RNA sequence: UAACCGGAGAGGGAACCCACU
C-alpha cells in the first residue's frame, strides 16, 4: 500500500516524499465535488523553473475538460499559453487556471486562489 | 506552529497568472532586443569593413568580443530592470523573493522576460564545427543567436538551438558541481 | 490491467462505463461527446474513462500455463 | 522461567527506549560540525524519521530520498555529555562566522513575511485559533 | 599482500582503525514534521 | 448565547443526486454536515473474502480489493444489522453479516467477463447496486481457468475505508459573489461567474459587507447509488445525534467523577 | 510495515477514557478537556457553539498531532460561571439545534416527494 | 563501420523533393507496401553522418526557412525531419523541455529509469529478479507524439493525478507531498513487488552431497530455530502460502 | 506422499516422487510446475 | 512401600558494474 515516505516523481524532476495522509473530508475541495490528490510546493516551482510543469498541468486540465489527448511536442510553436487560456475561457473556467478552494477542517474558503489540475505522476 | 496555521488559513500558490506579464512591457522587451540586435549587427559590419579601431592592450578580435559582451550585458540588464519595475506587485514570485526564501530577481527575469546570453568557460560558445557553432547557421557569422544568446523567455519557449545552448550551460554547471564536491572532500580530508 | 471500479477522487462507479465507452467508440462518436453522453461531468472521472489503457487482453492472449 | 524473571537491584536491563532519551543523528558527509545534533526521541505510528525544518537547514537536508543515520549511546555518562554538549539550543550559533545556523525554512518564512505585512487585520475567531500554539503563552488575551 | 592490506582504503589503518563498523546505529529516510519542537525527533516503532 | 433558527429548503431531487439550501447556521456546522456525510454514514460492503481456488492471471489480493470496492444495496438492513466487531458470535453471524458466493468457470472459447451480476447473495435486500444497464466488470477470464470464492459483507463507515464511504461527491459552498470577501480577486472581471451568482455582468462582484456572516449554504449531494440521498442525510444526522449523546453521557460521568 | 490499523482512529481501548480534565494555572477559571480518538468534525462545532456563548473569555481547541487521534480544549470563562456546565450547556444546545434541523429536513423532503408545486 | 548518421531531407532548389504523391503512398501504407527503404530508393531523404554534416549547410524549416523571404543564405542543401527528433528515449516522454530547465530535464531523464510501472507484458511468466508492477497503469494525459512510437501507450508507468498547487497544511515544506488516504484505499498507486529466489543442488564424490529434503530436528543437525510446517515433504513452499522474514 | 505437478506446455497433471528426473510422462518437458497449496487463504479487502 | 531432570548462534570472501546521497 502506498504509505508515507515513498518517493513520487513528476515528469519534470521534482522529487517528492509522501509526508502525511489525511482523509477525504480533511483535504480541501472546490465548489464542485473535486478533491485533489497531491499538494506540491509553490516554493519548489520558482527554484526549479518548472513553468513546463505549470503549462503541463494547465494543458492537462484543458484536455481533460475538452475530451482529447493533449499534444506536448516541444518545437511545435503553433500552440501557446494564450491559445490555452482561450480554450479555458471557451470551457468556462478561469483564464489562468486558478480556482477557489474550501477548507476541510473549518469550512471557510481559502483567502488566496489555488491552482489545481491533473498531470502524470510516478512512484519510484 | 502559529505561522504554519496562519498559512493554512491564508493559502499560498504559484500560477501562470503570476508568471505572465502584460503586452506593453512585452513590446518594450521586443523593442529593446531589436535595438540591441541591430546595434550589434552594426558593430559586426563595422568590423567587417574594418572601421573598428582596436583598443590598446588587446587584439581587434578581443576588442570586438568585449564590445559584443558589453552590449548584450547592457541589454539584458535593461530587460531585467524593466521587468522588475513591472512585476505588478501581486506576483507570488515577487512576494516570496522579497521574503528572501528562495529564487532571485534575475530568476524572475529568466522565467518571465528573457533567458539571456549563456557562457561556456567564461566566453561565448565556440565554433565546434568548421568556423560555425552549428550547421544551421552560415559559415563565418557572429550573430548573438548563432553564438549563444537566447532571445526568448521560459514562458515563450526556446528554439532547439538555444535549447542546446542551455544544455551546454547546464552540463557545465553539473560537471562543476561534481568536481567541486570531490575535490573539496579530498582537500578537507587533507586539512583534517 | 483492469478499469478501477471507482473514481479515486469521487467514488462514482466506473467499471461498466469502460465497456460502454468501447461500445460508443465502436459506434463512432467523438470520445468527449460519448463521455458526456455516458454522463461523466467531472474531469477527475473523465480522465479515467478517457485515458485508461487495458492490458488484460494481452494477458489473456497469453496461454494459461497453470491449468 | 519466572525464577529467572525475578529481579533485584543492580542488574542490567536492555530495555526499549521511551520519550526523552538522547540520541545523536547525522548525515554523511559531515561537511560542517553542525551536521550532527543531539535530539530527544519520540514515537509516531508511521515508519520513518520525523524531524524539524530548523534542523534540516544545518543538515543540508531536503527530503528528496535522503536518509539519515541515528546512533544511540549506551553509556549513561556518554548520553549525558551528548545531551549537554551537542544539543541544538546549546549550539544554535556557529563559531566560524559567528552567525546563527538554525534559520527559518522557506514556506514559513514567506508565510511570516505575509503575516508581518502592515495591512494584516485578523478576525477574533482566527486569533482565538492561533493563541493556543504559543508554548510560552501567559494565558491572557491581548488588546485588539 | 600485507602492505596492500594496510595501504588500502579498506585497509587496517583507515577502513578498520580510523573508521570501523559500529552497531547501535539505525538509518532510514526522513519526513518533514512541524508539529513537534526543534529538539525532538520521531522514530518508527520497529526501530524503537 | 443560544442557538439561532436555521432554515432548510430543497430545490430538486433525483435518484443519483439532490440539491438543497441551508440558511441561518454556522459555517462550522455546515462543514461538519458535509464531513458527517463523508465519514460516518454506515453502509454494507464486502469485507471477508475466502478464496478456494484462483487460476486467473489477476492475483487473489487484487480480487479481494475489487470485491471490497463493489458497492451494495443498504436501504435499512444496514440499520438492522449490528457491527461485526461488537456482535458476540462465532465468526460472522447473519445478525451482523451478509453471505456472498462467486463461482465462475470460463469453459467457453470466448472470454467470459465476470460481472457483479454473478455474485450470489444470501439476503434479497442486499445485491450489487447495478442489478436492482451494463454490469460492473470484475475480471476477464480466459477459457480453462476458474475462480471459486466465498465472501462476507459487513457494516462499516468511511473512517475505515472509502468502500464504506457511500457519498460519490459533495458540493458545499456559500456566498456566490464573495460579499463576505473571503477571497480577494486581483482580476474579478477575469474571474468567471458562479451559477448562483446574481451580480451584474458588468460588475460580477458584490460590494463588501462590513458587518455580516457567511450564509446561504448550497449543497449538491451525489450518491454512489447505494442509498437514497435523503436516507444518507437522515442516517448521518442520526449518527451525529448518537455520538453527541454518548459524549454527553461520558462527560457527565467525568464531571460526577471529578466532584 | 508499521501501519496503524484503521480502528486506531476511532476505537477507544481499555485503560483510557474519552474525556480527561485538567485545571490550568496560567489563568484562573480555565479548564482543559481532552477528547480521545475524535477530530475537528466535532471540535469545530463545539468551538462554534462556545463562540456563540458570550460567557467565555477565551476558547481554544487543538490537536496535539494529526496522526495522534486526540484533541484538547482550553476554556477560560467568566468568574461566577463554570466551564463544565458551560461546555455541557453548549453541547446540549447544539443537540437541540441539530435535532430541529433533523425534523425540518424530514418535513422538507416529504414536501418534496409530495410535490412543491 | 562506426560512423553515426541520421536521416535528413534532400533539397536541391528553393523547393523540396518530398512530394504530395509520396506522402499519399506513405499515408496509404500497408496496402502498396510503400516503405522507408522505398523512400530512400526514391532519393527524397538520405543518411547524413558527422563529417558530411560538418561540410553541408542545413535548412531548419521548409515552412519557415526554405520559404521565400528575407534571405539568410538561400543555399540550403539538406533539411531536418523534425526538431523533436534530436531528443532521446526519456527526453521524448519529457513534456515541454523548451519550457523546462536543463538540470531539471537531465534529472527527469535520469529518473525515467526509476519510473516504476508495468515493465514487460509477460511478467507473470518471465520470472526475473526484483520486478515491480502497478495495479492501474495509465497513459499520460498530455504527451508528445513520439510516445506511441516508443510504445508508451501500451506499457506506460504511472497515473494521471489531480494535484493542487498550494501550501495547505505545512507538512510539505521542502520537496514533500500530501496524499489522499481514501483514493489510495480506492486503488491509487497501489503496486506489488516481486522477488525471485533460486537454488542449485549439487551431487559430489560422496564427501558432501546436497539433496532437497525437509529437515528433521532429531535427524538433521545445524538447523536454525524456525518453523518448518509451511515446508512440504520434499522441501518446497507451495504457492499461496503467507510467509514473513526469518523463515525457511 | 508423491507430489502433484503441472507440465506447463501440456497443461497436464502428473505424479512425481522424489529423486526422479523432472520430465513429463508423455513428452518429457523440463519446465515444470507445482500446484496451489490446499491450506486456506483469506484476504481482508484492505 | 520409591521420587521433583532440557536442551539458540549464526559462518565465507574478493572483484566488477549499476543506482542513490
Ligand atoms: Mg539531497
Ligand atoms: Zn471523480
Ligand atoms: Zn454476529
Ligand atoms: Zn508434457
Amino acid at each position: 500500500i502506498p504509505q508515507i515516505g515513498d518517493k513520487f516523481a513528476s515528469r519534470h524532476g521534482q522529487k517528492g516524499t509522501c509526508g502525511i495522509q489525511y482523509r477525504q473530508e480533511d483535504m480541501p475541495f472546490t465548489c464542485e465535488g473535486i478533491t485533489p490528490d497531491i499538494i506540491i510546493n509553490p516554493h519548489a516551482i520558482p527554484s526549479r523553473m518548472t513553468i513546463g510543469h505549470l503549462i503541463e498541468c494547465l494543458q492537462g486540465k484543458v484536455s481533460a475538460n475538452k475530451g482529447e489527448i493533449g499534444d506536448a511536442t516541444p518545437f511545435n510553436d503553433a500552440v501557446n499559453v494564450q491559445k490555452i487560456s482561450n480554450l479555458l475561457s471557451d470551457y468556462g473556467y478561469h483564464l489562468r487556471g486558478n480556482e477557489v478552494l474550501y477548507n476541510g477542517f473549518t469550512g471557510r474558503k481559502i483567502t488566496s486562489q489555488i491552482f489545481i489540475g491533473p498531470t502524470y505522476y510516478q512512484r519510484l | 506552529t502559529v505561522i504554519n496555521n496562519w498559512l493554512l488559513i491564508e493559502g499560498h500558490t504559484i500560477g501562470i497568472g503570476d508568471s505572465i506579464a502584460d503586452s506593453k512591457t512585452y513590446q518594450d522587451i521586443q523593442n529593446t532586443i531589436k535595438k540591441a540586435k541591430q546595434d550589434v549587427i552594426e558593430v559586426i559590419e563595422k568590423a567587417h569593413n574594418n572601421e573598428l579601431e582596436p583598443t590598446p592592450g588587446n587584439t581587434l578580435r578581443q576588442t570586438f568580443e568585449n564590445q559584443v559582451n558589453r552590449i548584450l550585458n547592457d541589454a539584458r540588464d535593461k530587460t531585467g530592470s524593466s521587468a522588475q519595475k513591472s512585476l505588478s506587485e501581486y506576483n507570488n514570485f515577487k512576494s516570496m523573493v522579497v521574503s528572501g526564501a528562495k529564487g532571485s530577481k534575475i530568476n524572475i527575469s529568466q522565467v518571465i522576460a528573457v533567458v539571456g546570453q549563456q557562457n561556456v568557460e567564461g566566453k561565448r560558445i565556440p565554433f565546434g564545427f568548421k568556423h560555425r557553432t552549428l550547421p544551421h547557421f552560415i559559415k563565418d557569422d557572429y550573430g548573438p543567436e548563432s553564438r549563444g544568446f537566447v532571445e526568448n523567455s521560459y514562458l515563450a519557449g526556446l528554439t532547439p538551438t538555444e535549447f542546446f545552448f542551455h544544455a551546454m550551460g547546464g552540463r557545465e554547471g553539473l560537471i562543476d558541481t561534481a568536481v567541486k564536491t570531490a575535490e573539496t572532500g579530498y582537500i578537507q580530508r587533507r586539512l583534517i | 490491467m483492469i478499469i478501477p471500479v471507482r473514481c479515486f477522487t469521487c467514488g462514482k462507479i466506473v467499471g461498466n462505463k469502460w465497456e460502454a465507452y468501447l461500445g460508443l467508440l465502436q459506434a463512432e462518436y467523438t470520445e468527449g461527446d460519448a463521455l458526456d453522453a455516458l454522463g461523466l461531468k467531472r474531469y477527475c472521472c473523465r480522465r479515467m474513462l478517457l485515458a485508461h489503457v487495458d492490458l488484460i487482453e494481452k494477458l489473456l492472449n497469453y496461454a494459461p500455463l497453470e491449468k | 522461567k519466572p525464577s529467572d524473571l525475578h529481579l533485584q537491584t543492580g542488574y542490567k536491563v536492555e530495555r526499549h527506549m521511551c520519550d526523552g532519551d538522547i540520541v545523536i543523528f547525522n548525515r554523511q558527509p559531515t561537511l560542517h560540525k553542525m551536521s550532527m545534533m543531539g535530539h530527544r526521541v519520540r514515537i509516531l505510528p508511521w515508519s520513518t524519521f520525523r524531524l524539524n525544518l530548523s534542523v534540516t537547514t544545518p543538515y543540508n537536508a531536503d527530503f528528496d530520498g535522503d536518509e539519515m543515520n541515528l546512533h544511540l549511546p549506551q553509556s549513561l555518562e556518554t548520553r549525558a555529555e551528548i545531551q549537554e554538549l551537542a544539543m541544538v539550543p546549546r549550539m544554535i550559533v556557529t563559531p566560524q562566522s559567528n552567525r546563527p545556523v538554525m534559520g527559518i525554512v522557506q514556506d514559513t518564512l514567506t508565510a511570516v513575511r505575509k503575516f508581518t505585512k502592515r495591512d494584516v487585520f485578523l478576525e477574533r475567531g482566527e486569533v482565538m485559533n492561533l493563541l493556543m500554539f504559543l508554548s510560552t503563552w501567559d494565558g491572557k488575551v491581548p488588546q485588539p | 599482500s600485507l602492505k596492500q592490506r594496510l595501504k588500502g582504503k579498506e585497509g587496517r589503518v583507515r577502513g578498520n582503525l580510523m573508521g570501523k563498523r559500529v552497531d547501535f546505529s539505525a538509518r532510514t529516510v526522513i519526513t518533514p514534521d512541524p508539529n513537534l519542537s526543534i529538539d525532538q525527533v520521531g522514530v518508527p516503532r520497529s526501530i524503537a | 448565547p443560544y442557538a439561532n433558527q436555521p432554515t432548510v429548503r430543497i430545490t430538486e431531487l433525483t435518484d443519483e443526486n439532490v440539491k438543497f439550501i441551508i440558511e441561518n447556521t454556522d459555517l462550522a456546522v455546515a462543514n461538519s454536515i458535509r464531513r458527517v456525510f463523508i465519514a460516518e454514514v454506515p453502509i454494507i460492503a464486502i469485507d471477508w473474502v475466502q478464496i478456494d481456488a484462483n487460476s486467473s492471471v489477476l492475483h487473489d489480493e487484487f480480487i479481494a480489493h475489487r470485491l471490497g470496492l463493489i458497492p451494495l444495496t443498504s436501504d435499512d438492513i444496514v440499520d438492522k444489522l449490528q457491527y461485526s466487531r461488537d456482535c458476540t458470535c462465532e465468526e460472522f453471524c447473519p445478525e451482523c453479516s451478509v453471505e456472498f458466493t462467486l463461482d465462475v468457470r470460463c469453459n467457453e472459447d470466448q472470454t467470459r467477463h465476470v460481472t457483479s451480476r454473478d455474485l450470489i447473495s444470501n439476503s434479497p435486500r442486499v445485491i450489487p447496486v447495478t442489478s436492482r444497464q451494463d454490469d460492473i466488470l470484475i475480471v476477464k477470464l480466459r477459457k480453462g481457468q476458474e475462480l471459486r470464492l466465498r465472501a462476507y459483507a459487513k457494516k462499516g463507515f468511511g473512517k475505515e475505508h472509502a468502500k464504506w464511504n457511500p457519498t460519490a461527491g459533495v458540493a458545499f459552498e456559500y456566498d456566490p459573489d464573495n460579499a463576505l470577501r473571503h477571497t480577494v480577486y486581483p482580476k474579478p472581471e477575469e474571474w468567471p461567474k458562479s451559477e448562483y451568482s446574481e451580480l451584474d455582468e458588468d460588475e460580477s462582484q458584490a460590494p463588501y459587507d462590513p458587518n455580516g456572516k457567511p450564509e446561504r449554504f448550497y449543497y449538491n449531494v451525489e450518491s454512489c447509488g447505494s442509498l437514497r440521498p435523503e436516507t444518507i442525510v437522515l442516517s448521518a444526522l442520526s449518527g451525529l445525534k448518537k455520538k453527541l449523546s454518548d459524549l454527553q453521557t461520558q462527560l457527565s460521568h467525568e464531571i460526577q467523577s471529578d466532584v | 510495515m508499521n501501519a496503524p490499523p484503521a480502528f486506531e482512529s476511532f476505537l477507544l481501548f481499555e485503560g483510557e477514557k474519552k474525556i480527561t480534565i485538567n485545571k490550568d494555572t496560567k489563568v484562573p477559571n480555565a479548564c482543559l478537556f481532552t477528547i480521545n480518538k475524535e477530530d475537528h468534525t466535532l471540535g469545530n462545532i463545539i468551538k462554534s457553539q462556545l463562540l456563540k456563548d458570550p460567557q467565555v473569555l477565551f476558547a481554544g481547541y487543538k490537536v496535539p498531532h494529526p496522526l495522534e487521534h486526540k484533541i484538547i480544549i482550553r476554556v477560560q470563562t467568566t468568574p461566577d460561571y463554570s466551564p463544565q456546565e458551560a461546555f455541557t450547556n453548549a453541547i446540549t444546545d447544539l443537540i437541540s439545534e441539530l435535532s430541529l434541523l433533523e425534523e425540518r429536513f424530514r418535513v422538507a423532503i416529504k414536501d418534496k416527494q409530495e410535490g412543491i408545486e | 563501420a562506426g560512423r553515426i548518421c541520421r536521416p535528413l531531407l534532400i533539397v536541391e532548389k528553393q523547393k523540396l523533393l518530398l512530394k504530395k504523391r509520396h506522402i499519399d503512398q506513405l499515408k496509404e501504407r500497408e496496402y502498396n507496401n510503400y516503405s522507408w527503404q522505398d523512400l530512400v530508393a526514391s532519393g527524397v531523404v538520405e543518411y547524413i553522418d558527422t563529417l558530411e554534416e560538418e561540410t553541408v549547410m542545413l535548412a531548419m524549416t521548409p515552412d519557415d526557412l526554405q520559404e521565400k523571404e528575407v534571405a539568410y543564405c538561400s543555399t540550403y542543401t539538406h533539411c531536418e525531419i523534425h526538431p523533436s527528433m534530436i531528443l532521446g528515449v526519456c527526453a521524448s516522454i519529457i513534456p515541454f523541455p523548451d519550457h523546462n530547465q536543463s538540470p531539471r530535464n537531465t534529472y527527469q531523464s535520469a529518473m525515467g529509469k526509476q519510473a516504476m510501472g508495468v515493465y514487460i507484458t509477460n511478467f507473470h511468466v518471465r520470472m526475473d529478479t526484483l520486478a515491480h508492477v502497478l495495479y492501474y497503469p495509465q497513459k499520460p494525459l498530455v504527451t508528445t507524439r513520439s510516445m506511441e512510437y516508443l510504445r508508451f501507450r501500451e506499457l506506460p508507468a504511472g497515473i494521471n493525478s489531480i494535484v493542487a498547487i498550494a501550501s495547505y497544511t505545512g507538512y510539505n515544506q521542502e520537496d514533500s507531498v500530501i496524499m489522499n488516504r481514501s483514493a489510495v484505499d480506492r486503488g491509487f498507486f497501489r503496486s506489488v513487488f516481486y522477488r525471485s529466489y533460486k537454488e542449485q543442488e549439487s551431487k559430489k564424490g560422496f564427501d558432501q552431497e546436497e539433496v532437497f529434503e525437509k529437515p528433521t530436528r532429531e535427524t538433521c543437525q545445524g538447523m536454525r530455530h524456525a518453523i518448518y510446517d509451511k515446508l512440504d515433504d520434499d522441501g518446497l513452499i507451495a504457492p499461496g502460502v503467507r510467509v514473513s522474514g526469518d523463515d525457511v | 506422499q508423491p507430489m502433484i505437478y503441472i507440465c506447463g506446455e501440456c497443461h497436464t497433471e502428473n505424479e512425481i516422487k522424489s529423486r526422479d528426473p523432472i520430465r513429463c510422462r508423455e513428452c518429457g518437458y523440463r519446465i515444470m510446475y507445482k500446484k496451489r497449496t490446499k491450506r486456506l487463504v483469506v484476504f481482508d479487502a484492505r
